[PDB]
C-alpha cells in the first residue's frame, strides 16, 4: 500500500495529480502546447 | 401565373398566405419571408419597428437555411451558436401566429387584438433572448407574450 | 436552374419528412427539460 | 543488446532503440536498467529518468507517472503520461506551486483531500530537486 | 480599379468555400482566413435606401476593408465602423478625398496617409 | 411529374449534394488529424499490450464475470462503424452468457448504448457520451477506467471490442483481452518477474487498463473519421449521378411545357 | 364533437413524430392506436353511436398496452359486444345526442369490463 | 396520356407492366403498386387471399417509401426494422418474378405454372420470416418455393 | 434543345474556351479535355499524332483525379510514379500554351506559329520523360520545345 492508496485513490487517480502537475509547472510558451491534448470531455450517464 | 404576377404590381403591399406554414398548423398562414409593403422603412415606421422586423425575416431565413445541413447530420450535430438560431426561429414561428374572434368556431380559443407596441416588444425579447427558458409551444395561438409566460407556467404546473 | 436556400423541407420528399421529424424530436426533449426545470424553480421560488 | 521503447500518449521519444543505461525511478525506488536486467513490472514515481545512448551521452526526461516493463528478451518499455525535457520547466511556476501546496496541507480538509496535496507536494518537490 | 481588382478575387475565393461558413471550424486556417475575409467583405457592400456614396468614398472604405484592416473585427460590427469611419473621413481629411477625387488614382503618397487614418481610427474604436 | 414537381425536386437534390461535399471536405481534415496524432498513440498502445503479449496470461478458465467494452461513437453517417462494433459485441456476450458467465457491458459513445438497449438493455454497468465531437485524450481513457473501476463490478476478466484502422478505405473491428489482478497473480509466466508483490502488481493493472482504453480510442476515431470521409463521399456521388438524370428529365419537361403551351395557342387560333 | 376534439389533436401531434423517450413514445403508441381505429370494412357503415362508442374506447387510454394487429379484431369484436349487451346505453346516446357523465360513466365501466375480458 | 388514361376506366383488372422493373430483369415487368382488380374483395377471394396480397403490397409500398433515403444514404443509415422490411421487400420483388414457357427461347428456364395455393403459400412464409437466412437470388426466375430453396442451397455449395 | 441538337449534327469539331484555365494564366484558355474533334481517328491524323494526343489526355485525366486526392490525403502520401505523372502533367499544362503574335501587347513576348511535327515532338519528348530534368517554368509561354530548353538554360544563368 501507499498513503495516497489510504485515502483511496487509484494509480489512475494519482497519474492524473503528478501529469496535472507537471503541465502547471510548464513554460508560458508551452502552456498553450500542452493544455489541449489533456484535457477531458467525457461524461458519464446513470444507468 | 399570369392573373397574381401581374396584381403584383397594383398593391401597396401584399401579405401572401402559405399552404406549407399552414399545414405546420400556424394560423394566420402568412409567409413572413413573401409578404412586403411599401411603409416598410425607418422613416415611416420607426428605427425599432424596422430593426426588429429585418431582425424577424433574417433570423427566419437562417433558418431556412439550416434545415438543410439538418437534413443530413441530425440536430444534436449542430453546434452551439445554431441550436439557438433553430430554437429561436422556432419560437418565433410560433409566436407570429394568433388566434383570431372569427375562428372560434375550429380553435376554440378566444381571439385576440395585439396593438403595435405588445408585438413590437414581444418579437425584440424573444430575439434578444429573454425567453430561452420557456418551451417553444408557450407561445402558439397566444396574444401578447405576456400571455405566452403565462400558458408556458400553466403547462408547467399541469405537467 | 440553381438551388435555393430550405429547399430540402419544399421538395416534401423522404428528406423533407425525416427534417420535420427529427427536428420535432430533438425540441419535444428539450421542452420536456424545460418543463421539468419551470416546475422545479416554481417549487425553489416559493419559499 | 537492449530495446528500449520510451513513450507518452502524445509523443515518443525511443522506439526498439539500442540504448546502454536507463536510469528510471519507481514506487519501490530508483534503479538502473542495463542490457539483461532481471523482467520487472514497476510504476514510476514523478522523477527524471536519465538515457544513455550506446555512446556516451545523456538525456534527461522528467517523467510524472506510468509504468516500467522489463521483459525476458530485455525489452524494455517505458510508458509516461507526461514526459518532458528538463529545457521545458520553469523553476519559479514550480516552487511557487509546492509552497502553495504546503500552504494547502495545513488545511486537511479529508484524508482524500490530504492525499491529493501530498501527492501535488512530492511531484513539485521532485520537479524543483531536479531542476534546481 | 485598383481596390475592386483585389476585391473581386477576395469574393470570389470566398463564394467557392462558402458552404463551409457553418462549419467554420474543423477546417484549416487557409479556408478559414478565406472565409473570414469574405464576411467582412461582403458587410462593407450592404448600403441603405437613397444615400449613395461618392467615388472616393467607396474606394477609402474598400481600402481599408480589403488592405486588412478588418479582419480583428467582429462580423457584426464592421458596418457601423463603416458609417463612424466614413464620417470621419468626411470631417477631418476632406484633403485627401480632394486629392483622390481629382487625381483619380491612389497615388503612394496618398496610399500611405489612408494607410495611417485607417490604423489610427482604427486604433481608437 | 409536372415540372414544378422535377424543379422541387432538384433544388433540394441538389442542396443535399452540396451538404455532402462539405461534409467529405470537413471530414477528410478531421481525418488527417487523427491519423496523424494516432502515429505515437499507436506505439504507445503496443507497447502497453507488450507484457500480456510476451509473458502470455490465460485467464483461469473457472472464473464467473467478464466485462465487455464496446468503443465507438456519438455521431452516425460513418458507415457500418457503429452497426460492427455492436455486432461483435452481441456476439461475443451471448456466447459467453452461453457459458452461464454473468457478462456486463460498457458503451463508450450513445450509438452503441442505443443500438444495444434492445437486447442487453440490463446488462449495461455504465455508458458514456460526448464522444467524437473532439479528438480523445488520456485524460478521456482515465476518466472512463475510473468510472470502471470505482463501479463496484469485480471483473475476473474482459474484452474491449473496436475498430482498428488498416487504412483510409478499411477497418477491422478487432477485440483485446484485460485481465484482472487476480488473474495476473496466479498465472505462471509471471514467477520470473521481480519485485512483484500484489500492490505494484496491480496499480499497473489500473494503469494498463487506462493505456488499453485510450489506445482503443484512438484507434476507433481515425477509423471513425475515415469512414465518414468515405460515406460521404459516396452520397455526394451518388446525389450528382441522381442530379445527372434529374437534370435530362427536367429539360425533357421543360421543352414539353413549351410545346404544349405553343400548340394550344396556334390551335385556339387556328380555330378562330 | 366531444370525441373527436381529443382524436383530432392527438392524430395532428403524432403526424409530426411518425418518421421514428417515454413520453414520446406513448404519443406514437396511442397515434398507431388511433389510425387502426380509423380503418374499416367495405359496405359497412357504422351508426354514429357505435363510432362515438369505439372512438372514445381508443382516445380515453383504454387500448394504450392492446397489441397493434389486435385492434382491427378488438373494435370488431366490442362493437358486437355492446350491439349485444348493452343497446340501451347506445340508444340513449344517440336520441340525447351528446354523452352524458352517467352515460360516461357506463362507456367507462362496459369499455374496462370488455378489455379485461378480451386479452 | 389521354389514351391510356381514358381507358383505364373500361377494365375489371389492369396489368401495369413498367420499364423500371424490366430494366431489372425481373419478368414479367408488371408493377405490383399499379396493377389493381375489382375482385380484390376478402369476399371474393377469402381472407388469406387478401391478407397475404395485402401485406406484400404493404411492404412493397414501405420499401418505395425507403427508396428516396436509400439511394444517397445507403443503407447504413436505416433502422434494423428498416433493414429487415428492405430485405423481404427485395426477396418479395425477386419471388414475384417469374420464367414463361413462351419465354424459353429468351431465357432457357423451363416454363413454370405456380398453382395459386402454392403462390399464397410462398408470399405468406416470406411475410412471416421463414426464409431470412436466403439470399436474395435464391428467389430469382422460380417457380414455387421449393425451387427457391432448391436454389438457395444450390448456391450454398 | 432543337438549336444546339440541329446544329451539332453538322461540327466536325469542338473547342471549350474555359474561364478556369485564364485564371491559371495559361492561354488560349483551350481546355484540352472538353475539346473533342471527329478526326481522332489514327486512320486520319496518323498513329503517331494519334498516340501522342491520346497519352496527353490519358495523362491529364489521371493528374485531374489525383488533383482531388492531394486536396484531400494531403501530396506526401503520393508513389514516386503519382508524383512523377503530377510532374509531367504540369509540364504539359503549361506547354500548351502559347504566345499569340496578336496578343503581343498583353504578353510582350513575340508571337510564335508552332508547325504540327514540332508539337508532335515535343509532346512526345515531354511524356517519354526526356525533360524531366527541366523547372515548370521553363514550359510556360515557349513555341517549339527547343526554345522550352533555351529558356531553361537561360534561366539558370
Amino acid at each position: 500500500v501507499a498513503y495516497w492508496r489510504q485515502a483511496g485513490l487509484s494509480y489512475i487517480r494519482y497519474s492524473q495529480i503528478c501529469a496535472k502537475a507537471v503541465r502547471d509547472a510548464l513554460k508560458t510558451e508551452f502552456k498553450a502546447n500542452a493544455m489541449k491534448t489533456s484535457g477531458s470531455t467525457i461524461k458519464i450517464v446513470k444507468v | 401565373d399570369p392573373a397574381p404576377a401581374t396584381t403584383f404590381a397594383h398593391l401597396d403591399a401584399t401579405t401572401v398566405l402559405s399552404r406549407a406554414i399552414a399545414e405546420l398548423g400556424i394560423y394566420p398562414a402568412v409567409d413572413p419571408l413573401d409578404s412586403t409593403s411599401r411603409i416598410m422603412d425607418p422613416n415611416i415606421v420607426g428605427s425599432e419597428h424596422y430593426d426588429v422586423a429585418r431582425g424577424v425575416q433574417k433570423i427566419l431565413q437562417d433558418y431556412k437555411s439550416l434545415q438543410d445541413i439538418i437534413a443530413i447530420l441530425g440536430m444534436d450535430e449542430l453546434s452551439e451558436e445554431d441550436k439557438l438560431t433553430v430554437s429561436r426561429a422556432r419560437k418565433i414561428q410560433r409566436f407570429l401566429s394568433q388566434p383570431f374572434q372569427v375562428a372560434e368556431v375550429f380553435t376554440g380559443h378566444l381571439g385576440k387584438l395585439v396593438p403595435l407596441k405588445e408585438t413590437i416588444k414581444g418579437f425584440q425579447q424573444i430575439l434578444a433572448g429573454e425567453y430561452d427558458h420557456l418551451p417553444e409551444q408557450a407561445f402558439y395561438m397566444v396574444g401578447p407574450i405576456e400571455e405566452a409566460v403565462a400558458k408556458a407556467d400553466k403547462l408547467a404546473e399541469e405537467h | 436552374v440553381r438551388s435555393s436556400a430550405g429547399a430540402v423541407r419544399d421538395a416534401g420528399g423522404a428528406f423533407g419528412k425525416r427534417e420535420q421529424a427529427e427536428e420535432e424530436r430533438y425540441f419535444r426533449a428539450r421542452a420536456k427539460e424545460q418543463l421539468a426545470a419551470l416546475k422545479k424553480h416554481h417549487e425553489n421560488e416559493i419559499s | 543488446q537492449m530495446s528500449f521503447t520510451f513513450a507518452s500518449p502524445t509523443q515518443v521519444f525511443f522506439n526498439s532503440a539500442n540504448v546502454r543505461q536507463v536510469d528510471v525511478p519507481t514506487q519501490t525506488g530508483a534503479f538502473g536498467i542495463l542490457a539483461a536486467h532481471v523482467p520487472t513490472l514497476q510504476v514510476l514515481r514523478p522523477g527524471l529518468v536519465v538515457v544513455h545512448a550506446e555512446d556516451g551521452t545523456t538525456s534527461k526526461y522528467f517523467v510524472s507517472s506510468g509504468s516500467v516493463t522489463v521483459n525476458a528478451d530485455s525489452s524494455v518499455q517505458l510508458l509516461a503520461e507526461e514526459a518532458v525535457t528538463l529545457d521545458m520547466l520553469d523553476l519559479g511556476a514550480a516552487k511557487a506551486n509546492l509552497e502553495k501546496a504546503q500552504s494547502e496541507l495545513l488545511g486537511a480538509a479529508d484524508e482524500a483531500t490530504r492525499a491529493e496535496i501530498q501527492i501535488r507536494i512530492e511531484a513539485n518537490e521532485a520537479l524543483v530537486k531536479a531542476l534546481e | 480599379k485598383q481596390v475592386a481588382g483585389t476585391m473581386k478575387l477576395e469574393l470570389a475565393q470566398y463564394r467557392e468555400v462558402a458552404a463551409f461558413a457553418q462549419f467554420g471550424s474543423d477546417l484549416d486556417a487557409a479556408t478559414q482566413q478565406l472565409l473570414s475575409r469574405g464576411v467582412r467583405l461582403t458587410e462593407l457592400l450592404k448600403q441603405g435606401q437613397y444615400s449613395p456614396m461618392a467615388i472616393e468614398e467607396q474606394v477609402a472604405v474598400i481600402y481599408a476593408g480589403v488592405r486588412g484592416y478588418l479582419d480583428k473585427l467582429e462580423p457584426s460590427k464592421i458596418t457601423k465602423f463603416e458609417n463612424a469611419f466614413l464620417s470621419h473621413v468626411i470631417s477631418q481629411h476632406q484633403a485627401l478625398l480632394g486629392k483622390i477625387r481629382t487625381d483619380g488614382k491612389i497615388s503612394e503618397e496618398s496610399d500611405a496617409k489612408l494607410k495611417e487614418i485607417v490604423t489610427n481610427f482604427l486604433a481608437g474604436f | 411529374a409536372t415540372l414544378k414537381d422535377i424543379t422541387r425536386r432538384l433544388k433540394s437534390i441538389k442542396n443535399i449534394q452540396k451538404i455532402t461535399k462539405s461534409m467529405k471536405m470537413v471530414a477528410a481534415a478531421k481525418y488527417a488529424r487523427a491519423e496523424r496524432e494516432l502515429k505515437p498513440a499507436r506505439v504507445y498502445g503496443v507497447g502497453s499490450l507488450a507484457l500480456y503479449e510476451k509473458a502470455d496470461i490465460k485467464t483461469p478458465e473457472d472464473k464467473k464475470k467478464h466485462l465487455i467494452i464496446g468503443v465507438s461513437s456519438d455521431r452516425g453517417l460513418c458507415g457500418a462503424i457503429h452497426s460492427s462494433v455492436a455486432k461483435q459485441m452481441k456476439s461475443e456476450a451471448a456466447n459467453l452468457a452461453a457459458a452461464g458467465k454473468e457478462v456486463k457491458i460498457i458503451g463508450v459513445g450513445d450509438k452503441i448504448r442505443s443500438i444495444l438497449h434492445r437486447t442487453h438493455s440490463d446488462q449495461f454497468l455504465v455508458t458514456f457520451k460526448e464522444v467524437g465531437r473532439r479528438p480523445p485524450t488520456f485524460g478521456d481513457a482515465s476518466v472512463i477506467a475510473l468510472e470502471l473501476l470505482n463501479s463496484g463490478y469485480e471483473f475476473d476478466e474482459g474484452s474491449i471490442i473496436f475498430n482498428r484502422f488498416r487504412s483510409v478505405i478499411s477497418y477491422k473491428t478487432e477485440e483485446k483481452p484485460i485481465f484482472s489482478l487476480d488473474t495476473i497473480s496466479s498465472a505462471e509466466s509471471m514467477s520470473i518477474y521481480d519485485d512483484i508483490d500484489a500492490d505494484v502488481l496491480r496499480n499497473y493493472q489500473e494503469y494498463s487498463l487506462a493505456n488499453i482504453i485510450y489506445y482503443s480510442l484512438k484507434e476507433s476515431t481515425t477509423s471513425e473519421q475515415s469512414a465518414r470521409m468515405t460515406a460521404m463521399d459516396n452520397a455526394s456521388k451518388n446525389a450528382s449521378e441522381m442530379i445527372d438524370k434529374l437534370t435530362l428529365t427536367f429539360n425533357r419537361t421543360r421543352q414539353a411545357v413549351i410545346t404544349k403551351e405553343l400548340i394550344e395557342i396556334i390551335s385556339g387560333a387556328a380555330a378562330l | 364533437k366531444q370525441v373527436a376534439g381529443t382524436m383530432k389533436l392527438e392524430l395532428a401531434q403524432y403526424r409530426e413524430v411518425a418518421a421514428f423517450d417515454a413520453a414520446t413514445q406513448q404519443l406514437l403508441s396511442r397515434g398507431v392506436r388511433l389510425t387502426e381505429l380509423l380503418k374499416q370494412g367495405q359496405y359497412s357503415p357504422m351508426a354514429i353511436e357505435e363510432q362515438v362508442a369505439v372512438i372514445y374506447a381508443g382516445v380515453r387510454g383504454y387500448l394504450d398496452k392492446l397489441e397493434p394487429s389486435k385492434i382491427t379484431k378488438f373494435e370488431n369484436a366490442f362493437l358486437s359486444h355492446v350491439i349485444s349487451q348493452h343497446q340501451a346505453l347506445l340508444g340513449k346516446i344517440r336520441t340525447d345526442g351528446k354523452i352524458s357523465e352517467e352515460s360516461d360513466a357506463k362507456l367507462k365501466e362496459i369499455v374496462t369490463n370488455f378489455l379485461a375480458g378480451f386479452e
